[PDB]
């Protein structure tokens, strides 16, 4: 058991990059989808002005 | 983008209080003049009586 922690703790350190890898990708990705959406928007509201 | 638009709207709405407001200013003075040219003849005949 102590061999087997000594690798587990090798794998758990793995799991943990993935991790932080999709939790930022799917944050950052639905994050710049509004922002994207928002700024056709606000240009589109100028020309409405205009 | 919020400000920009906010710019253009506050513009046109200004020019256009801004006419308004000069065109109800001389029709209020032509109905001033009126009045008072009213006042003045009502008075007249009123002391001569």
């Amino acid at each position: 058991q102590s061999e087997a922690e000594k690798a587990r703790k090798e794998l758990l350190e793995l799991e943990a990059l993935s991790m932080a890898v999709e939790s930022t990708g799917t944050a950052k990705a639905e994050a710049e989808s509004r922002a994207e959406a928002a700024r056709i928007e606000g240009e589109g509201s100028v020309l409405q002005a205009k | 983008l919020k400000a920009q638009a906010l710019a253009i709207e506050t513009e046109a709405e200004l020019q256009r209080v801004q006419k308004v407001r000069e065109l109800e200013l001389v029709y209020a003075r032509a109905q001033l003049e009126l009045e008072v040219s009213k006042a003045q003849q009502l008075a007249e005949v009123e002391v001569k009586k």
